[PDB]
């Protein structure tokens, strides 16, 4: 499987380099 | 006597007479306090939907 | 290799069926943020129409 | 027998202090306004 391309590995959070994106949450601090 | 106070009433009526003063900068804390309460709670849930 | 008859049809149902999923995620957050929206906006009103009142 | 009781409470006095002297305390509870203040109201938690 490492040599077919699968990755036989455990892939995480941090191994799906996903794009970060940005709706409009987290909201600032104390602004009301 | 008459004349003090109906000139403080009316002086008071607009909101200017020294007791009408002193609790109203002791509600305007309650309501500041009640509106960064709900300003909270909704900081807290969106930073949870996001996660 | 990856170019079997079988093999590449239903790798793109697996796929088929990832994206419906995303499409359900982000109708959902959308909906999650307009409870809250409304929630906070009820809230507002009645901490300070019923301070004015008191 | 009143001896023995407060013998027992003066062995757990160490533990129970640097305990309650180390407590912390949960940011949204504290900002949501959840906790409750009777025993501070009137003085009976164990400060410092």
């Amino acid at each position: 499987e490492v040599f077919l391309g699968d990755h036989p590995e455990p892939i995480y959070e941090s191994n799906l380099n996903l794009p970060s994106y940005n709706h409009n949450l987290t909201l600032p601090e104390d602004r009301g | 006597q008459l004349v003090r106070l109906q000139t403080e009433l009316q002086m008071c009526l607009e909101g200017s007479h020294p007791e009408l003063q002193v609790y109203y900068s002791k509600i305007a804390a309650i309501r500041d306090y009640k509106l960064h309460r709900a300003y909270q709670r909704q900081k807290y849930e969106l930073s949870c939907i996001n996660t | 290799q990856g170019d079997n008859g079988q093999y590449a049809r239903q790798v793109r149902d697996l796929e088929e069926e990832r994206d419906l999923e995303l499409v359900r995620l982000r109708l959902f957050e959308e909906y999650r943020v307009s409870r809250s929206g409304i929630e906070f906006q009820e809230d507002i009103e009645k901490a300070k129409a019923e301070h004015e009142k008191l | 027998t009143i001896y023995e009781r407060l013998l027992e409470i003066k062995q757990m006095n160490e533990r129970v202090t640097k305990e309650i002297n180390t407590r912390s305390t949960v940011t949204f509870a504290k900002d949501l306004d959840l906790l409750s203040s009777q025993l501070s109201e009137m003085g009976l938690d164990f400060v410092g």
